[PDB]
RNA sequence: UGAGAAGCAUGCUGGAGGUAUCAGAAGUGCGAAUGCUGACGUGAGUAACGACAAAACGGGUGAAAAACCCGUUCGCCGAAAGACCAAGGGUUCCAGUCCAACGUUAAUCGGGGCUGGGUGAGUCGACCCCUAAGGCGAGGCCGAAAGGCGUAGUCGAUGGGA
RNA sequence: GAACCCACUGUCGUUGAAAAGCCAGGGGAUGACUUGUGGAUAGGGGUGAAAGGCUAAUCAAGCCUGGUGAUAGCUGGUUCU
RNA sequence: CUCCGGGGAGGCGGCAAAUAUCCUUUGAUCCGGAGAUGUCUGAAUGGGGGAACCCACCUACUUUAAGGUAGGUAUUGCAACAUGAAUACAUAGUGUUGCAAGGCGAACGAGGGGAAGUGAAACAUCUCAGUACCCUUAGGAAAAGAAAUCAAUUGAGAUUCCCUCAGUAGCGGCGAGCGAACGGGGAUCAGCCCAUUAAGUUAUGUGUGUUUUAGUGGAACGCUCUGGGAAGUGCGAACGUAGAGGGUGAUAUUCCCGUACACGAAAGGGCACACAUAAUGAUGACGAGUAGGGCGAGGCACGUGAAACCUUGUCUGAAUAUGGGGGGACCAUCCUCCAAGGCUAAAUACUCCUGACUGACCGAUAGUGAACCAGUACCGUGAGGGAAAGGCGAAAAGAACCCCU
């Protein structure tokens, strides 16, 4: 049966990207705490 | 183009049986070149510093490889590669 | 770009509804703004600013002559 | 106190104390003597190189601190220490306070 | 060698450094195909290079 | 040995710390909370080994062959169980070598370990020129702030252009 | 009536081959049709030929992190002589 | 990579041994200071974009082919200049040059918005609480600050913080709860101006003083017994302005590194005080749409109450030193102060970080989630969640060679 997961990267990185996290204030609060924890890879 | 970026653009030779087959049948020589490297950059720096002219160039790049020793991984840099044709009998 | 007067910088303000059995909910009080056009005399022209009531009555009792002037020196675009 | 590469050294702890040699490398804080402290290697011959295996005896290097300059003049231990003679700095036995002999 | 290098003009100093990057790159291909067996060879090369192009910097 | 929580002496193992007396302070005593973490039992050498398209023999190699290789027969698919492309994956592709772990059995075999090779374009595709839905948007309008919408523009193929 | 899209009956399966299937039959099959790529609508909100259906195996108010060690006149447990 | 200073025999970073080529007393490796170089992404700023990529233009030099070197090309605000509509003067608009800003990061500060779980043994006033959270924006601190203030013997004398007064006076479905001030004792102490204009602060240079970024010297132990090994037993000795600590084959003041103490800086940095130049303070000259009032709210311990006082969304509205504000409804008398203009150190708050030192703090299920290649493996579309895993030996001396397979 289809599952939920069908990948597509254009759509991955649109959706979940270092310029659409960058786009808006919520997305640059995202990329601090993950840079504050320390997170090897900041996105997708 | 300058004599600084000519005397970087050519890294080495290749050692292998395709390349051996094809120097000794076609006359055409395999070298491995810088990455950024195009291929007029890489006919003049052929021509100056072999003293041959050539005919053209062709070019492929090969992704480097991924492998594990003991607890950690670690991948190989890319290898770009150039075959370059001589006119008749020439190196 | 806001509701505030350009004469007196009169801004909406917070405040509760109180009702008779004491519940208390937010409100707002705003201030009574709008656009007026005055003719100034100096530079031969209209200019309309927003504005309230009690702007009007600080130019009828100063002139608008001294209001722009002050404006102008504030740093605004009249 | 210091002990360099060609000095004539005496041990004084272990189970080499009482003899006596010349010290042959000085690293960080170990000392290898020549003729002392003697090891059985058992060594597996090499592929590549042949030299057949075998066992053989080498050094091995004891601490710094476990071992003493000697005084020729008396034959015992001694420590060392720093006098500036002319312009130059240079070794002393504390004893009796002359100059540290040269290799 | 600094110092003889420093006692030398920039028209001097520019030349050196064509033959160096030149017996570099030579050098490179030498040890590629195998018939070099000593990398300070171009270890002091690549030394040399910076050298001169640092006293270049100096002397403009 | 003492009424008890416990104390004392000593054989073996172990290989560098322990601590009287009297005071002082507590992360001070576990069998249970369908308690938490790790290790190991019973069921039990029990069920099962994943489409009922199907196998048989000779030779080879090897420590070992029902499963690998070569050969001779038998059977199954054939609008897909064959041949391609996109998306997605990333070396799984080829050769040599090894069999501990992985493969629902063994394995000399492998999409497994190790070493070394391999992708060649003016015409194929992308990049490039053009725009749809839609997005962003100099000025601008609006909003306590953060921001909302939008003009000129600028991007955006699933379409047009050797 | 094939492909394709569905899901009416029965057997089997229920520590399954499968966290919704297989087999034998069944319905639509030029249309209010099926489908690829790319977009829009966001939680007391969305969307709904309407079942309180669906909104990432989660829905009479999604998920994550904070207030937070919420409160529990209730149940369990509570270690030497 | 270069220079300056230190240092004096080894060195070529670690996992991680071996090996090779080697460097070094013509002074290496190493330590400190100052310089040179410094790809691409990222506020990213030539345009675009799915971050680490695609596509450009203009100058100067260089090439003869299809290029190379260097510089420049974002937006907004301010200033100067130029140009320039409807529209005649003009303004709007447009461009060039020069200057400045944007982003990130622990806590503390100030300001704009602002809950509910809960308690009241139910719950709506009330509480929780101006807490959590969101937004804007400083500084090494910020804010406040020199009486239109309190007091009530006619006395005190700017602001801030701590101890009392005191769980008192009061507020409150007079419930649950909330909760002062006056006075007294301390920490620190400081005032100066409104157009000829002050104290103070910030930069730049000079001078003096201190501190800091490498380092140098640095005392004194032998014999014997046990033992694989002595620092341990037994016997005697020495130093101490040094008997702190760490290491060495078991437990060391006298074996090593060190310790007390005494010395030390080419060059650079911080702080302190004093001079010179800037600049700021400093659009402001005694305070009118202001004080006061009507209506609705908010703040004060104070919930409309006998409710003074402060702020203002709306409507109004004085006197102006023979004047005006306050003393908790209001009036009279007394006492006290002068609003509608400004600047100002200390005592106070905090720790991303640096150096030294300390612990009746933990010792691998503990202590940070993380002593180990950890915000990793792994899970999730994503925000996010989130582990396990330390110990041979003093020294590899890590088992040559033989046998089964
Ligand atoms: N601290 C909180 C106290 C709560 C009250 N006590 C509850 C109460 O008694 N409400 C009643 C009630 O709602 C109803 O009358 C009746 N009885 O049904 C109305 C009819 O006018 O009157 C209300 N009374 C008031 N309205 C006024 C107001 O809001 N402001 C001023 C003063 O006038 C207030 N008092």
């Amino acid at each position: 049966m289809k599952r939920t997961f069908q990948p597509s990267e254009l759509k991955r990185k649109r959706v979940h990207g270092f310029r659409a996290r960058m786009a808006t204030k919520a997305g640059r609060q995202v990329l601090a705490r993950r840079r504050a924890k320390g997170r090897h890879s900041l996105t997708v | 183009m300058n004599n600084e970026r000519i005397y970087q653009v050519l890294k080495g030779p290749v050692f292998s049986e395709k390349a051996q087959v094809l120097g000794d049948t076609a006359g055409v020589q395999v070298f491995k070149v810088d990455i950024n490297a195009t291929k007029l950059e890489i006919k003049k720096a052929v021509e100056k510093l072999f003293g041959v002219e050539v005919v053209k160039v062709n070019t492929t790049i090969t992704k480097g490889k991924t492998k594990r020793f003991g607890r950690t991984l670690g991948r190989r840099s890319d290898v770009k590669k150039a075959y370059v044709t001589l006119k008749a009998g020439q190196d | 770009m806001s509701k505030v007067c350009q004469v007196t910088g009169k801004r909406p303000v917070v405040g509760n509804n109180v009702s008779h059995a004491n519940n208390k909910t937010k409100r707002r009080f705003e201030p009574n703004l709008h656009h007026h056009r005055f003719w100034l005399e100096s530079e031969k022209r209209f200019v309309r600013l927003r504005l309230t009531t009690k702007g009007m009555r600080i130019i009828d009792k100063l002139g608008i002559e001294k209001v722009v002037a002050d404006l102008r020196a504030q740093g605004q675009k009249i | 106190a210091k002990i360099k590469k060609g000095d004539q050294v005496i041990v004084i702890a272990g189970k080499e104390k009482g003899k006596q040699g010349t010290v042959l490398s000085v690293s960080e804080d170990r000392v290898k003597v020549e003729g002392l402290n003697l090891v059985k290697k058992h060594q597996k011959p090499n592929r590549v190189t042949g030299a057949e295996g075998g066992i053989v005896t080498q050094e091995a290097s004891l601490h710094i601190s476990n071992v003493a300059i000697l005084n020729a003049t008396t034959q015992k231990a001694d420590r060392v220490g720093y006098q500036v003679i002319d312009g130059v700095k240079t070794r002393v036995y504390k004893s009796t306070g002359e100059s540290v002999a040269v290799a | 060698k600094t110092k003889d290098l420093r006692e030398k003009s920039v028209e001097e100093l520019k030349a050196l450094l064509d033959e160096q990057q030149l017996n570099q790159f030579r050098l490179r291909m030498a040890k590629a195909t195998g018939q070099l067996g000593k990398s300070h060879e171009v270890q002091v090369a690549r030394k040399t290079i910076a050298r001169i192009k640092t006293l270049l910097t100096e002397k403009q």
